[PDB]
DNA sequence: TCACGCAGTATCCTGT
RNA sequence: GGAUACUGC
């Protein structure tokens, strides 16, 4: 994918394949609240990097035709506000507050950067995208099962990782203690570069991380043991052992040194732990210290915040944010997601159905049928 | 002025926030709409204008009195009373004072006898009371004898 | 360079 | 004791 080529693509898929009609059945919310859609702030990123908020619309054909004039690089959802934002400079000072927004989290491989082994930065590959598997399930499960909220569109974020947007009314409705609440409850992982014992959990293991271990070690033998071999050398397995008291580490290394696959090192870590009770749980938080999801709370805290638009552009890999569906999320390649690059070629090969002629079709259903949970949700209410 | 047109005019004006008009420089629509707004705050002030017969009472009271109209629309009621003595006195063959370079009992207010009265309440009231006792005592600076804290 | 009078009700405070 | 408001005429 060439970047210069984005802006010569970049408006025939504004023009003809960004679903505006399913966009606009999202954002308006059935039109139950009035002045819903229209209080909706908008961000975008144009050529250049020029940034521009406040931007808010009538209804469907105002956005699309402001959005194919202005062919924005980014495209980020905001609140919806008191009034309307374009007229934000009208409105007298203190009268103009941010109201409702879904509950968002995002999740950024490069957080995890000080405990993966496969690649760095902004770098991904088949090794370590299983984290995010995890995270998906693990988080998505809570917020079914702990807070109730039952509209939640997970959507891939172009590069690095994935957001979540939770949309059911009553998670549009909370304030910004309550979204406080919401994220230091579903937060484990608490500390940063200068701290290396990053979980500490007490002698009670409370339900949500007894749920969040059972998700984790479905998974924790292929992720850490086969495919990232956190114990193929001494370089790595010593965090690990830098992770357990010092009482046994010698008695780790000289086993370690006897020992040929980082599985059965891990079983020998293991024994002798068990072997030592209080730090029966030792395990348990070396397993979340590496699989568990680190949520940045100001990202959920805040009801202002400005996230990436689903269907955007990444400006760098040029993939489609696509929504993911939660059953399939097994079979999720972040590799094969559509680019733009593809879906223009794929365009000029062949009104409202174009779309379906694309490889974006399967995740425009998949929005389709998120969209139709919400209005069954809306009607049968 | 939102007040002065909401109570006079009956009409809601919408108000630019200090910090959005530096930031409305970033599209002509906004810009456009923040001359017009401009535009629709100088008509409000025109038409408050209007209603109230600024202009023609200010005639009026100038006239009456005789002093300059920006002095009698900057407000004040000195100047004017200063100046309708001042012709009154110099009509009449008088020398008038030279330019400068709870005093005294009020009215009497009796005592209510408070409460709630369901029956007719009959107000008696005085048509223009001081000035009418200044003209049947003939109250002037040239009738009463003053001497320079007593009631003459 | 300025600015009308007086009678009356309601609320609130007194450290360096 | 003082200070801050705004009704009446
Ligand atoms: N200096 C001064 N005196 C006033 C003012 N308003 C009222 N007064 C005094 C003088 C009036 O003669 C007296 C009587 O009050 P009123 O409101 O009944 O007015 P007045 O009787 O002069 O005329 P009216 O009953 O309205 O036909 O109160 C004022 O604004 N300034
Ligand atoms: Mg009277
Ligand atoms: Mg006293
Ligand atoms: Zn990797």
């Amino acid at each position: 994918y060439d970047p210069a080529s984005l802006p010569d693509v970049l408006p025939l898929y504004y023009r003809r394949l960004f679903p505006f009609y399913q966009y606009f059945r999202w954002l308006n919310y059935g039109g139950v609240v009035k002045n819903y859609f229209q209080h909706r702030e908008f961000s975008f990123t144009l050529k250049d990097d020029v940034y521009v908020r406040y931007q808010s619309f009538n209804n469907q054909s105002e956005l699309e035709k402001e959005m194919q004039k202005m062919c924005p690089y980014k495209i980020d959802i905001g609140a919806v506000y008191s009034h309307r934002p374009s007229l934000h400079n009208t409105v007298k000072s203190g009268t103009f507050q941010a109201q409702e927004k879904e509950l968002v989290f995002d999740i950024d491989m490069t957080d995890y950067d000080d405990v993966r082994r496969c690649c760095s930065s902004a770098d991904i590959c088949p090794k370590c995208w299983t984290l995010m598997t995890i995270a998906v399930r693990i988080l998505d499960r809570a917020l079914a099962e702990d807070f109730g909220f039952k509209h939640r569109l997970w959507v891939y974020s172009g590069r690095r990782g994935v957001h979540c947007w939770v949309c059911d009314d009553s998670a549009r409705k909370l304030s910004q203690a309550e979204r406080s609440a919401v994220a230091e409850y579903l937060s484990v992982v608490k500390g940063g570069e200068e701290t290396i014992k990053k979980v500490q959990l007490p002698e009670t293991i409370h339900p949500f991380i007894g749920k969040s271990l059972k998700m984790v070690e479905r998974y924790f033998e292929k992720y850490a043991l086969v495919d990232q071999d956190i114990l193929e050398n001494k370089q790595c397995w010593d965090k690990v052992i830098a992770l357990v008291p010092e009482v046994a580490r010698e008695s780790l290394l000289r086993e370690f040194s006897k020992a040929r696959s980082s599985v059965e090192r891990w079983d020998k870590l293991s024994s002798c732990l068990e072997a030592t009770r209080r730090y029966s749980n030792i395990p348990k938080e070396i397993m979340l210290q590496f699989c568990y999801p680190r949520l940045d709370v100001n990202v959920s805290k805040g009801l202002n915040h400005l996230l990436k638009s689903p269907f955007s552009v990444h400006p760098k890999t040029g993939r489609i944010s696509v929504p993911i569906d939660c059953k399939k999320l097994d079979q999720f390649d972040p590799f094969s997601v559509p680019t733009i690059s593809l879906i223009c070629s794929e365009l000029d090969n062949v009104r409202t159905r174009d779309y379906k002629r694309t490889s974006l079709a399967p995740y425009i259903k998949v929005f389709e049928q998120f969209l139709d949970k919400l209005d069954q949700s809306r009607k049968g209410e | 002025l939102s007040e002065l047109v909401h109570q006079i005019l009956k009409a809601e004006r919408v108000v630019i926030p200090p910090e959005n008009i530096r930031n409305a420089y970033n599209d002509s629509v906004h810009l456009l709409y923040m001359l017009e707004n401009t535009w629709i705050d100088a008509k409000f002030i025109l038409q408050i204008m209007c209603e109230l017969n600024v202009l023609p009472l200010a005639l009026q009271i100038t006239n009456i009195a005789g002093n300059v109209m920006s002095r009698t629309l900057m407000g004040g009621r000195s100047e004017r009373n200063e100046y309708l003595l001042l012709h009154a006195f110099t009509e009449n063959n008088f020398i008038v004072p030279d330019k400068p370079v709870a005093a005294y009992a009020g009215g009497l207010v009796l005592e209510p006898k408070v409460g709630f009265y369901d029956k007719f309440i009959l107000l008696l009231d005085f048509n223009s009371l001081y000035p009418s006792i200044i003209q049947e005592y003939n109250i002037c600076f040239t009738t009463v004898h003053r001497e320079a804290d007593e009631i003459p």
